[PDB]
């Protein structure tokens, strides 16, 4: 697989650096690498595909070396090189495509795709050129076991989940209290609501808490924390917990007072921020505790006073909320983002040829069910296919 | 009550109207002048059949006559599962109608008072004294921290400040924080110290006469209108009953089943 | 009925006796001669106070006197949540006592019968006809395929075969699969075609007098002594009631919560 | 790790074949291999232990080669060899304990225990002697990935579970119908029961079915299927499903008629035995479906007639059972057995030194909770520690 990345890197370099009129000084070492690759790959027969609709293909290499006597590259050099290069690019594209469609419940990181398995052999270890991209670097580190780090922008570490909890409930759902939350992508929007607006609460302060568990421990993450969770700040009609009936939610957005966010790793306080909105930083964490308070305002103009009575009806329903974006982070294990197209590449290649549901991955490879149960075998297979997709994207877009 | 988590994407359940009409009882409470204007007496059975058309079982609808508003006000026992209270408005009965409506529409936790012996305060906004009987005449006398009356001699009942007389029912509120000495006519009325819990969602009061005058919230500032305080114009009691029967689905939807763990046994009319 | 899976290693739950005593009601049906011999009338209150020691709150116990067994047989309403029926045995009342025990102990699904129009069969083993009234004298005339009497003339009520006379309650089983014509005094007695479902867990019968004689199962072959048909000797009704009060835990342990989606509404004395 | 196995094998053969008076031709090759082991291990320092109470210990190797001139072994030769062999056996035992106790979640197959990580290097490949034991050869197959296979006598593949289901019920628990089963070790015992004895069931036939899902499909498995389940054929009182109350039942065992046993692999009926008891076989099966029926006896002696009445009471409750032993099987993955002390060895080594609970194995390595959830990472680590236990048990029984 390191050899596969070397193939992709050297083809990208060949396509970018073997151009009309470029000096041989610019491309001498690349030509040496390319000649070594040709010599190693000559006289082999690879077979690619055979799963789903992806068609079987046979690859045979008999290509001559590239010239070295030219001071400054001319046309004919470029056409000879290109007629070799399109063939090689097609081979590498098919190898990556066939690798991305295969799983393994046991020993995921080991190659699949008998073509790639053959490439892994000792014969082709002289292709190893360079391991520079982030994904191949982390692959090499894992084989060289030590800390791996993938930097992500808007990581979707949170599986999609919208739900509420009611700590005070009636069958008529007229005097409720509790929380609602959407964890989606890099967003945690949480909103604690009290229908009574903290009448009988201790000192007219109602404590709301929300616990979010990450499946992987993000590191050095910039987090944007704002008040007033928007999604839960307008009228809504919500099915009850058991679906029997539907209750009505008519927000009035109070300030969230003395908020307090704890970022925890293995259940110990790693970072804490009180009443500190805007850009904050989580050094290294595995869970987020958001604790805020709905404090009834003692002084009120008559409008607010009419909104919040001491009586039974409670026409308007007080609430507070927090929004928490993970703008960027660093994780030890591979994730989808809003920046890299690796998940899109793998899913597209699977759907194109209608790969049957495999042993390890969820059907359709949907990130919510993939991350909600993110076992080590799944992580191995995901890292393998994501590295392969990153390799493929070097040449094919 | 423990927490109850729920998802925001659960599919809406099938309608439970058929189940609830099959497993609940509808419970009409109408004045006697209704039946007198009807001038019939198969009409209960006929209305039961017309309810059966709407969906209730044959015996699931129970009709209860009452003499008039105050006579129902004394001891409202709601012997059944979804209570509708027809309530004909006539002038000068606004406050007693409101008192009755409040008492049946809210849940009360409440316990006796031995008037002849103690002095009683009121805990707060949600703590009234409910007097019921043949003829209640509360006569209160506020006291001081020194236990001497103000505006009234502690001994002379003649100086006590009457706050209701000759009412079958009286929901009396006094200043909350002052020890009050009470005189009430122990023979023909009894007074019990009561505190107001959440709404009694089991009942619904249908004002039959003129404009909205019910004010169940004793506070002057708030006069909320509740879904369970319905109002329908009338000239004929047959028309009233037919409207109720036709729109019973809306009424029972507006009403909800009770939710309160009672410590007392009583005669309910269930299925 | 959906399946309900359950492990075989879960730990036994705590005792629910206190929960059920706080949440349920007990009611005793006894004959008038009990009170007559007791020669008292503070005794209901005394027994309520006595039950309070065993843990039934003050309002939980309801004493519903009945005149005697044959007179109580006619349409017994069991206004309660745990029913005890003290049943004094006298010679020659064996069948009627057994009839009442069968009726209340077993769950019945009853349908009206129109004797004046239709000739009725019996569907099978579980079907009976129950006639209740001030004096039921059901006479049966079996019919042929052409609706002609056998052993009887269909129009001469005198030749009919009497199977009950002047009985307040009669549970008649006739030969299944044959149409019958019935003569029963339509003004006095009401007859219903009933099918025996499972048992009624709510009720227990304390036979007070003689030997083990109750036979709930009309089948001659089976005579099962069900757990809810308790029996005790007596000389003093005070001793009987003290026995019941002392051993109330065992009795309500024998009984169990009723389980049936009823359809006929009726008054219940629940908390 | 194969180096560790070869060390154990050559030390075992040194302890055995190097005995007084034996010919030198019997052990020429063994002595050459032992000398290779001595001269390739010489100069290497190893660090063992340092987890739990397992003590840290240092091993240094500087030993003299075994003699070869001797044409017939004597006391001096064998006692010098024993002096070397005792030290080597001590080192091997400590290394095996270390690798048993250590654990990993990603790449479980890889060696933990820095001593074994050092042994896995390239210098120590000259020790590779031969890989003949069933565990080591399955390990080499996995490394060279192919079809592995372990032969198990009475494999404990089922998690311990005793339970029941009531397809007909009521709060009095006086007229029930349903199933009640135990699955423990290698035994399935399922008993359907009906209190009415199919009084109202259509055609007086009550149907019972029970589907058991194995975590890994067993290959070429011999099974003993008998009727009349033992444990569910005597009167007993069981707490209800909720646990609120308890209910009695008094079995009356009946002939289970037209019993069918389907052995299924991926929901595909692979074998089907209909009313055949005794010993049966299954080629390959991931699920067992035991279907049986309770037929009310159409004719009845008066004793049984009084036993089963058409009325309600139902004082004796008809039952019909099935017992199913898995006498032997072949499994691709590793499992505990009644014939192998591998699980016992691993668990004992962890307990004796009080290893802290790891991230992958359950606390105490209880087989029930280890096979209830038998994820691939858990399987990988289990295979590693079991193979190390085999290597250790070659020497230290
Ligand atoms: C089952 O048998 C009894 C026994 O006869 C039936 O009682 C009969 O009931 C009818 C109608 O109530 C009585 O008819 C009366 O006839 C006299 C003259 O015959 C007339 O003056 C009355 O106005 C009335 O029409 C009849 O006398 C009475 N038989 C006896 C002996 O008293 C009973 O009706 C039968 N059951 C059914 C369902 O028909
Ligand atoms: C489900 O809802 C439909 C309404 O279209 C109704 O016809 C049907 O009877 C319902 N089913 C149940 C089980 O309530
Ligand atoms: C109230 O005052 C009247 C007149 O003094 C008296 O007859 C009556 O007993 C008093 N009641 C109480 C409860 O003090
Ligand atoms: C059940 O009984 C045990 C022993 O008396 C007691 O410790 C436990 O608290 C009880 N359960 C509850 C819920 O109180
Ligand atoms: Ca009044
Ligand atoms: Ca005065
Ligand atoms: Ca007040
Ligand atoms: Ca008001
Ligand atoms: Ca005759
Ligand atoms: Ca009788
Ligand atoms: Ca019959
Ligand atoms: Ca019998």
């Amino acid at each position: 697989m390191e050899v596969l990345y070397s193939l992709s890197k050297t083809l990208k370099d060949a396509r970018d650096k073997i151009v009309e009129g470029t000096l041989y000084s610019n491309v001498s070492d690349l030509i040496q690498q390319f000649n070594q690759m040709i010599v190693t790959m000559n006289g082999n027969d690879f077979q690619t595909g055979g799963i789903g609709n992806l068609p079987i293909r046979n690859w045979t290499f008999d290509f001559g070396l590239l010239g070295t006597t030219l001071l400054n590259l001319d046309a004919n050099y470029v056409e000879t090189a290109r007629t070799t290069i399109e063939y090689f690019i097609d081979f590498i594209d098919n190898v990556c495509m066939d690798e991305m469609v295969r799983e393994s419940q046991r020993n995921g990181v080991a190659p699949q795709s008998e073509a790639l398995r053959k490439l892994a052999g000792i014969k082709f270890k002289r292709i190893n050129f360079n391991n520079s991209s982030e994904y191949i670097e982390n692959w090499n580190l894992q084989n060289r076991r030590q800390r791996t780090g993938f930097v992500f922008h808007k990581p979707n570490i949170f599986p999609y989940s919208a739900s509420f909890t009611l700590n005070r409930s009636q069958p008529m759902h007229d005097n409720l209290m509790g929380t609602m939350w959407l964890n989606a992508g890099s967003e945690i929007q949480v909103a604690g609501f009290d229908y009574s607006c903290a009448l009988n609460a201790p000192a007219n302060i109602q404590q709301f808490e929300h616990i979010v568990q990450l499946r992987r421990a993000l590191t050095t993450a910039t987090i944007t924390l704002l008040p007033d969770a928007e999604r839960f700040s307008f009228p809504r009609v919500i099915n009850s917990a058991d679906g029997a009936t539907t209750w009505f939610f008519n927000p009035i957005i109070l300030r969230p007072n003395n908020v307090e966010v704890e970022f925890l790793l293995n259940g110990q306080i790693i970072n804490t921020y009180q009443a500190r909105f805007g850009t904050i930083v989580a050094r290294n964490f595995d869970t987020i505790r958001l604790s805020f308070q709905l404090m009834r305002p003692p002084n009120m103009t008559p409008a607010v006073n009419a909104l919040f009575p001491q009586a039974q009806p409670f026409q308007h329903h007080a609430t507070v909320g927090l929004t928490l974006r993970i703008e960027s982070a660093v994780c030890e294990s591979v994730l989808a983002d809003a920046n890299e197209t690796l998940l899109a590449n793998v899913t597209a290649v699977r759907q194109e040829y209608a790969i049957p549901v495999g042993p390890v991955f969820p059907p359709g490879m949907n990130w919510t069910e993939l991350i909600t149960n993110y076992s080590p075998s799944r992580e191995d297979n995901l890292q393998r296919v994501f590295t392969v997709a990153s390799i493929r994207s070097m040449l094919i877009k | 009550n423990i927490p109850i988590t729920g998802s925001m994407d659960t599919v809406y359940s099938n309608s439970t109207r058929e189940e609830v009409f099959l497993t609940s009882t509808l419970c009409l409470y109408y004045p006697t002048e209704a039946s007198t204007q009807i001038s019939d007496g198969e009409w209960k059975d006929s209305l039961s059949q017309m309810f059966l058309i709407k969906g209730w079982p044959t015996g699931s609808v129970y009709f209860k006559e009452y003499s008039n508003i105050v006579d129902f006000s004394v001891d409202p026992q709601l012997y059944c599962d979804y209570n509708l209270v027809l309530m004909k408005y006539d002038q000068s009965l606004e406050l007693d109608m409101s008192e009755l409506a409040d008492l049946i529409l809210n849940e009360w936790l409440c316990n006796p008072m031995d008037i002849t012996l103690y002095y009683y305060q009121q805990s707060g906004e949600s703590n009234k004294w409910i007097s019921m009987g043949s003829s209640c005449t509360v006569k209160v006398c506020p006291l001081n921290t020194q236990t001497l009356g103000i505006g009234c001699q502690t001994t002379n009942v003649d100086s006590f400040e009457t706050v209701a007389e000759n009412e079958k029912l009286a929901i009396v509120d006094v200043v909350d924080g002052i020890n009050h000495k009470i005189n009430l006519t122990t023979t023909t009325c009894t007074i019990r110290n009561c505190k107001k819990l959440g709404p009694r969602e089991n009942v619904a009061v249908i004002q039959v006469g003129g404009a909205n005058i019910l004010d169940i919230t004793a506070d002057p500032t708030t006069n909320p209108q509740i879904e369970r305080m319905m109002r329908v114009n009338w000239k004929r009691w047959w028309q009233v009953f037919y409207t109720i029967v036709d729109y019973i689905n809306q009424i029972v939807q507006v009403m909800s089943k009770r939710s309160r763990s009672l410590n007392s046994a009583a005669f309910y009319y269930r299925v």
